[PDB]
């Protein structure tokens, strides 16, 4: 109804706020939360850096392919 | 910044957008004389437009790459007004319609025939119980501490 | 023959629901209750077994229904006075769309206030009313409220004696059955004072009115209806065969009057609609057979026909006794009465639709698209709900009102002693239709999706000319000069004569050439109606017995089944059979319209330039690409439904939201017609445990809906959700272009 | 009139006025407080 | 042929025997009931299992119950 008026600007957007802190949490870096695994700093980070980290990073920062699609509304 | 998200006042694209939705409201003003009554209504939208981007602008919304607002549900504090307190006073109406409803089904339990009751109102009782429910909250959760809000 | 205060006006039985019926006033146990007060709410013949009381109620209702349309007409008339453009548009109907309704502005719903030219902004309304008004002389906006008011008083009127004929003086059950007096008056009284009438009107305010308008005189300086009545002068000088009176009338001088009484046929070139000489004429001969027609029947003075007496005479060595016996079934039984009515009135609407768009009647009608469209659809539709109707209450007159003891009758006899034969006869003739017809198209799917369309059956490869229409049309086009040497050209435009009506700058009406595809759709048509009235003759010829329910009757006219036994009885009523002839209809009356749609808008409508060339809106794509559903599906249904789902944004959008509206109401009737009850009042006692958990759970037992109220249910939803949609997509793509 | 007064307390009608009242309530809200999106107090 | 069983929760009505469209059903004398009747079931093979008899049994629930089963020339009701 608000697009059929002319008006798109009163819709009702929410954003999937816990997908994407899930997303960031594992190393996507497109929303800026800084979590685990897109924290430079911690544990989980320095526990498997030199392990798989490196690749997996690549991998999902890269949008291009399919691996955690960025979402919206 | 939650998300990437931007200020709407800060936003290009939400400029854009008050841009277009206005220049196409005078597209059509240019079509009628200045005195007559549907340029005054083009002109009321036209302002109302106005007053409604500056008013989103003043809330301190946030946009997207498109410019249009979103909505933050995550219990922020500075984002309370958007999912919080709308919820709260919903939930506050809808407890107070319920209890009315229950109030009045309990009432007229006791009658010999309590479905002519239901077809046909009986209005100054039901006036009656309309303004208890008010206080739901107190009466429920003291009904719940007696045990009397559960049927055996 | 009344009685005086049969029945006393009191409040009493307002506070009583179901007072009507023994069972219904009890008291509502359950919810089944609720539903049963409306289903029977108008079943007269269920309250009493007394015809003096159901003639007498059913009296009555008929001034209400008056009073509602009065009600209607009032309202459609003051808007018109009020909230509308009518006056711009009169002086330029070309170039301004009509437009009679204005919204407020509240929630961003002023979009919808477009713009149609003259200064205003409204909706733009596509029923006609303005071409009505200009053709019946109305100039201003005085006048539309003057009808207005007079129709708020005729309501009133309507009312009052809707009121006093059933509580003051009810008449008497020997006044119904008067038949011959009844037809005698609605003959020569109703039908032909009122086009005497019309008549009169058209000679004396719109021939004059009309002839000045099309002069180009402006609105505002025409004189005024009354002024052509007292100043003889002004019509002499329009028409002098008025300088001699009613002389010529009472000498047989009739060819005087040879001005405003023509025969020419055709249509004017400057409004591009028909001749209001040749409708006054009309009018005036059609009032003189309708007077004749009203003495036929005998009355106290002895003279004229006796209808039992025509009936017993009519017999022959197939049909025994023949009509003997029809007089007392049709006096005595008012559903067999209204079934019969109730077809007549669905084929005359339909041989309207079918009229009014050949021979467009109005002014600036034929250029006008979508009002053409609008009225076509709207007609179609309401015949065919009528027709419906029409079988529907014939079976409820073989289950209730049938009794050969005391109403025999030979005819009605025979037919049911060998329905298995037209039963049968039937079937096969739907088979052969449909395998005729329908395999026709997809042979052609087939052929063309293979690469080979020098198989098809088209106007290129191998023709199926429908030749039989044609020599009509031949024989039509030819008929001024040799068949009817009076007349100057033909009754339309439509039979080939070779002319074309141009009205600024758009195409009014032309020949519509018959081919390939016009024989595959006209047999689609065919075989849809055969299949419809295969499905309610069923219905009604074994309502009472067959071979698997021997006591049909017994169980009534609307019940769910008879039980799993004899492997399975569901929808034995006859019920059942309107109920599954209602999605036949729908179907036959889809593919008409649509056929009509694409026809109108490639071979007829359209555009003319200062040459003389024609684009026509789909540039003639219909003799080739209808021949295949591939064809309907991309030419018409995914290229014309472009203009309804673009419309967001502009005054257009309600089309637009409509669209998926009635898409959700069509797809929510599925699930009513898909399910059976035993699930759903399955389910409702888990929900009623948990309002008995906490004290909240109802003293009228909820119940899950009956098998046959489901069945209502689904089949409104699924007709509302499909016109609707059609509806939503026809406005939508034809205000646009 | 006692009957007059039973008829109107019948649940169509008594639903009809309730649901009319409503309905001009928020059409009056939404008219002086129009494109509310946000609780801003 | 359809199986029809009777229970001993039968109160001597006979509004099921006076249902049947077959003659299925009849009443033979009984006690254990103030009406001193029960209804019998001996001509099954003609049972077309219309269900009739369950729609007319007052009992909370039915004293009278056709189970579905075989299916014969007979209880399909085929006049051919
Ligand atoms: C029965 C047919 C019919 C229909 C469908 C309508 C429909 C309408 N009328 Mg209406 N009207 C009718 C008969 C009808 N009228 C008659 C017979 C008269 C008296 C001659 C009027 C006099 C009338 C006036 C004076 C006005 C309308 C208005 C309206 C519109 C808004 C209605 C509203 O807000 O009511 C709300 C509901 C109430 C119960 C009140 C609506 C399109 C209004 C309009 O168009 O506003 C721009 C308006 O001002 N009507
Ligand atoms: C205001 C005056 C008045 C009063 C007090 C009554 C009172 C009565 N009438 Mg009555 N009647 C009136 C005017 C009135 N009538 C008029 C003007 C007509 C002509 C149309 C009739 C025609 C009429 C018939 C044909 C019958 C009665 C009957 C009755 C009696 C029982 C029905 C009843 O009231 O149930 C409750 C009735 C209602 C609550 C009325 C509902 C009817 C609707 C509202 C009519 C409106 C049409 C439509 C719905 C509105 C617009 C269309 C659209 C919105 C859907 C009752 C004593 C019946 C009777 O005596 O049988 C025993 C009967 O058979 N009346
Ligand atoms: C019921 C319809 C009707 C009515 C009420 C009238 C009424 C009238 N006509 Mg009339 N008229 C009618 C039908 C009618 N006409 C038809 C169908 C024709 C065509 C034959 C005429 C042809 C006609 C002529 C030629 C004249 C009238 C005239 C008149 C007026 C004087 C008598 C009178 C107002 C006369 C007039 O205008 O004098 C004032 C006059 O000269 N009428
Ligand atoms: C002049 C026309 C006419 C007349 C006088 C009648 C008269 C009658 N018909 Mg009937 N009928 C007609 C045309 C007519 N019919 C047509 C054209 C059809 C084919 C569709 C039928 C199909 C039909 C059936 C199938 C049955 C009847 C029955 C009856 C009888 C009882 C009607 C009743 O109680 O209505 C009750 C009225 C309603 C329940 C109202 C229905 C409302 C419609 C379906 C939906 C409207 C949607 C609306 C826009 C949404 C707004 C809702 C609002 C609350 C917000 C009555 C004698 C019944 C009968 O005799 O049973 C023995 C019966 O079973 N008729
Ligand atoms: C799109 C779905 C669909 C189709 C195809 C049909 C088809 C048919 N319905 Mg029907 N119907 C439908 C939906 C459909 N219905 C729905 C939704 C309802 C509402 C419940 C009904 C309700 C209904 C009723 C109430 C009745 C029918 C009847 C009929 C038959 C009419 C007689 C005939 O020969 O027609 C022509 C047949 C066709 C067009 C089907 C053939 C398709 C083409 C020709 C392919 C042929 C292939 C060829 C034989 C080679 C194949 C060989 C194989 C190895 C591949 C026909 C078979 C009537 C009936 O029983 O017959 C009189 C009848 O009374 N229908
Ligand atoms: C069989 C089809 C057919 C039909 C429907 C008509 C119909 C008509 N003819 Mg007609 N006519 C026909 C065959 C037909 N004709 C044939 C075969 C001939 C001989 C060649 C004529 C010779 C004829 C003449 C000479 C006249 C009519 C006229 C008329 C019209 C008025 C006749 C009347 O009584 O009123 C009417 C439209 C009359 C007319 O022109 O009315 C305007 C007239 O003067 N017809
Ligand atoms: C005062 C009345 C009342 C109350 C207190 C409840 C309470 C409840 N219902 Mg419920 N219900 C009601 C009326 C009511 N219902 C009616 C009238 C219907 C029929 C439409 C339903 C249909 C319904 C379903 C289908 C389901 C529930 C369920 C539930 C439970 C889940 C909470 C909820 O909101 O569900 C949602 C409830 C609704 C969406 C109901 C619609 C609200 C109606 C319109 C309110 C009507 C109030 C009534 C008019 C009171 C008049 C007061 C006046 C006389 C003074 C909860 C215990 C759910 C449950 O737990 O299953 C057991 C569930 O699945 N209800
Ligand atoms: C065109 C003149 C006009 C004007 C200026 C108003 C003005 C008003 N109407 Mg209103 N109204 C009008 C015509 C008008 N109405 C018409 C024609 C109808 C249909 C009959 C209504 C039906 C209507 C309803 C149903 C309601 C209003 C209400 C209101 C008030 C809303 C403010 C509010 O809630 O604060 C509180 C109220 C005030 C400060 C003063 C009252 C406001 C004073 C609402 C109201 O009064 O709220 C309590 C309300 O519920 N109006
Ligand atoms: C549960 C679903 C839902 C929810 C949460 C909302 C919520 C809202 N709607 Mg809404 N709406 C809905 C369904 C819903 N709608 C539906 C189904 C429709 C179609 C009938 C509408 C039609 C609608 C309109 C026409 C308007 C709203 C408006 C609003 C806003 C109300 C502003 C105020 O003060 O009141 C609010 C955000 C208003 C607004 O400005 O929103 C920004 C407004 O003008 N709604
Ligand atoms: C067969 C030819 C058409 C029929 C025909 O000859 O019509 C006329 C014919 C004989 O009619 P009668 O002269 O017997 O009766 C005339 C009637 O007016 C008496 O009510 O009708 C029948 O025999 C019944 C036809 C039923 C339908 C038959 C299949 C079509």
């Amino acid at each position: 109804v608000m697009l059929a008026f002319g008006t798109p600007e009163k819709q009702i957007l929410i954003e999937p706020i816990f997908a994407q802190w899930i997303q960031s949490a594992h190393g996507k870096t497109s929303y800026g939360f800084d979590v685990l695994l897109s924290s430079t700093s911690g544990p989980a980070f320095n526990a498997g850096r030199s392990i798989w980290l490196p690749g997996w990073l690549n991998a999902i920062n890269e949008n291009s392919n399919s691996l955690f699609l960025t979402i919206g509304p | 910044d939650i998300s990437g998200l931007t200020p709407c006042k800060d936003s290009k694209q939400f400029a854009k957008r008050e841009k277009q939705q206005i220049k196409k409201l005078e597209s059509s003003l240019k079509l009628y004389a200045p005195e007559s009554a549907p340029a005054l209504a083009l002109n009321a939208q036209i302002e109302k437009t106005k007053r409604r981007f500056d008013n989103y602008g003043k809330y301190g919304l946030l946009c997207g790459s498109d410019g249009l607002p979103h909505l933050i549900v995550n219990g922020d504090q500075r984002h309370w007004g958007e999912f919080i307190t709308p919820g709260i006073l919903f939930l506050y109406i809808a407890g107070w319609i319920g209890w009315v409803g229950r109030s009045y089904l309990i009432a007229i339990s006791g009658e010999k025939k309590p479905a002519m009751k239901e077809i046909i109102i009986d209005v100054p009782l039901a006036s009656r119980i309309i303004f208890r429910g008010f206080i739901w909250p107190v009466a429920a959760y003291r009904e719940f501490l007696n045990g009397d809000l559960i049927a055996k | 023959l009344v009685d005086r205060d049969p029945i006393k006006t009191s409040f009493e039985e307002w506070a009583k629901p179901g007072h009507f019926s023994r069972t219904i006033a009890k008291g509502p146990d359950t919810t089944t209750w609720i539903w049963n007060l409306h289903a029977d709410a108008h079943d007269f013949d269920s309250h009493t077994s007394d015809l003096e009381e159901i003639s007498r109620k059913v009296f009555s209702a008929h001034f209400g229904q008056l009073s509602i349309i009065f009600l209607w007409l009032s309202g459609m008339y003051f808007h018109g006075a009020r909230f509308s453009n009518y006056e711009a548009w009169l002086s330029d109907p070309t170039h301004i769309g009509p437009s009679a309704q204005v919204v407020w502005p509240i929630v961003g719903q002023e979009i919808l206030n477009g713009d149609v030219g003259g200064g205003f902004r409204g909706i733009q309304i596509t029923s006609g009313f303005f071409q009505i008004w200009r053709a019946s002389g109305i100039t201003s906006e005085l006048q539309l409220y003057c009808t207005a008011i007079g129709a708020l008083v005729f309501a009133a009127l309507m009312l009052f004696a809707g009121w006093f004929h059933y509580h003051k003086a009810a008449p008497k059950l020997a006044w119904f059955q008067d038949v011959e007096s009844m037809l005698n008056h609605h003959l020569a009284g109703l039908l032909g004072l009122g086009s005497l009438s019309w008549a009169g009107h058209q000679v004396h305010v719109s021939l004059p009115i009309n002839q000045f308008l099309n002069a180009g005189v402006d609105p505002k300086e025409i004189p005024l209806p009354h002024e052509f009545i007292l100043n003889r002068d002004l019509l002499a000088q329009l028409y002098p065969s008025f300088a001699e009176g009613a002389t010529p009338f009472f000498t047989l001088n009739w060819s005087k009057y040879s001005e405003f009484l023509t025969f020419r046929g055709g249509l004017d070139p400057v409004t591009g609609g028909l001749w209001l000489t040749d409708i006054a004429h009309h009018h005036l001969a059609i009032a003189i057979l309708f007077l004749i027609a009203g003495h036929m029947y005998r009355t106290n003075w002895g003279i004229g026909h006796g209808i039992k007496d025509i009936l017993e005479a009519h017999k022959g060595p197939f049909t025994g006794q023949g009509h003997k016996g029809l007089y007392e079934i049709l006096t005595t039984s008012w559903h067999a009465q209204l079934s019969l009515n109730l077809a007549m009135l669905g084929s005359l609407t339909i041989i309207v639709a079918h009229h009014m768009y050949s021979m467009p009647p109005y002014p600036y009608l034929a250029t006008d698209y979508a009002t053409q469209l609008s009225l076509f659809t709207h007609h179609m539709w309401i015949g065919g709900f009528l027709i419906v109707g029409a079988a529907a209450h014939a079976a409820i007159f073989m289950v209730r009102d049938y009794d050969p003891t005391n109403r025999y009758n030979d005819l009605l006899d025979r037919v049911l002693r060998h329905r298995d034969a037209i039963i049968s006869h039937l079937n096969w003739v739907c088979i052969f239709l449909g395998f005729h017809s329908f395999g026709l198209y997809i042979h052609n799917d087939t052929m063309s999706a293979l690469g080979r369309p020098q198989d098809m059956f088209s106007d290129t490869a191998i023709q199926l000319q429908p030749v039989f229409a044609q020599w009509i049309q031949n024989t039509h086009a030819l008929a001024p000069g040799v068949t009817a040497p009076g007349e100057t050209a033909s009754t339309s435009l439509t039979w080939g004569g070779g002319e074309l009506v141009a009205v600024g700058g758009k195409v009014a009406l032309l020949p519509i050439p018959l081919g390939t595809a016009d024989f595959l759709v006209h047999h689609i048509h065919a075989f849809t109606i055969h299949v419809t009235v295969l499905i309610l003759l069923k219905g009604v010829l074994f309502a009472r017995s067959s071979r698997l329910i021997p006591d049909k009757a017994n169980l009534g006219f609307r019940f769910p089944c008879d039980g799993p036994g004899r492997g399975g009885t569901c929808q034995v009523s006859a019920w059942d059979h309107v109920f599954l002839g209602l999605f036949w209809m729908y179907n036959a009356i889809s593919v008409v319209i649509f056929h009509f749609s694409w026809k109108m808008q490639s071979d007829v409508w359209g555009s003319i330039s200062d040459q003389g060339v024609v684009t026509h809106i789909t540039g003639g794509n219909f003799a080739q690409s209808s021949i295949t559903i591939n064809g309907w599906l991309r030419d018409f249904l995914w290229a014309q439904a472009s203009q309804v789902i673009q419309s967001y944004g502009s005054s257009l959008s309600a089309y637009g939201l409509f669209f998926l509206g009635a898409h959700f109401v069509w797809a929510f009737s599925l699930m009513f017609l898909f399910s059976g009850r035993g699930y759903w009042q399955e389910l409702i006692e888990s929900i009623v445990w948990a309002h008995n958990k906490l004290k909240v759970a109802p003293a009228t037992q909820p119940r899950a809906l009956s098998i046959i109220q489901g069945r209502a249910v689904g089949v409104t939803h699924y007709l509302l959700g499909g016109i609707a949609t059609t509806w939503a997509f026809f406005l939508a793509r034809i205000i646009a272009v | 009139m006692r009957d007059l007064k039973t008829y109107l307390s019948v649940a169509p009608v008594l639903s009809t006025l309730w649901f009319g009242s409503l309905a001009g309530l928020l059409i009056e809200i939404n008219r002086l407080f129009p494109d509310a999106l946000t609780f801003p107090f | 042929s359809h199986s029809v069983k009777i229970y001993d929760t039968c109160i001597g009505c006979t509004q099921c025997v006076r249902a049947c469209p077959t003659d299925v059903l009849e009443m033979i004398p009984w006690d254990g009931c103030k009406a001193k009747q029960i209804a019998s079931a001996p001509r099954t093979e003609d049972c077309v299992g219309c269900k009739r008899c369950e729609s007319a049994c007052p009992t909370d629930f039915l004293s009278v119950r056709v189970y579905l089963w075989h299916e014969t020339t007979r209880s399909m009701g085929l006049a051919y």
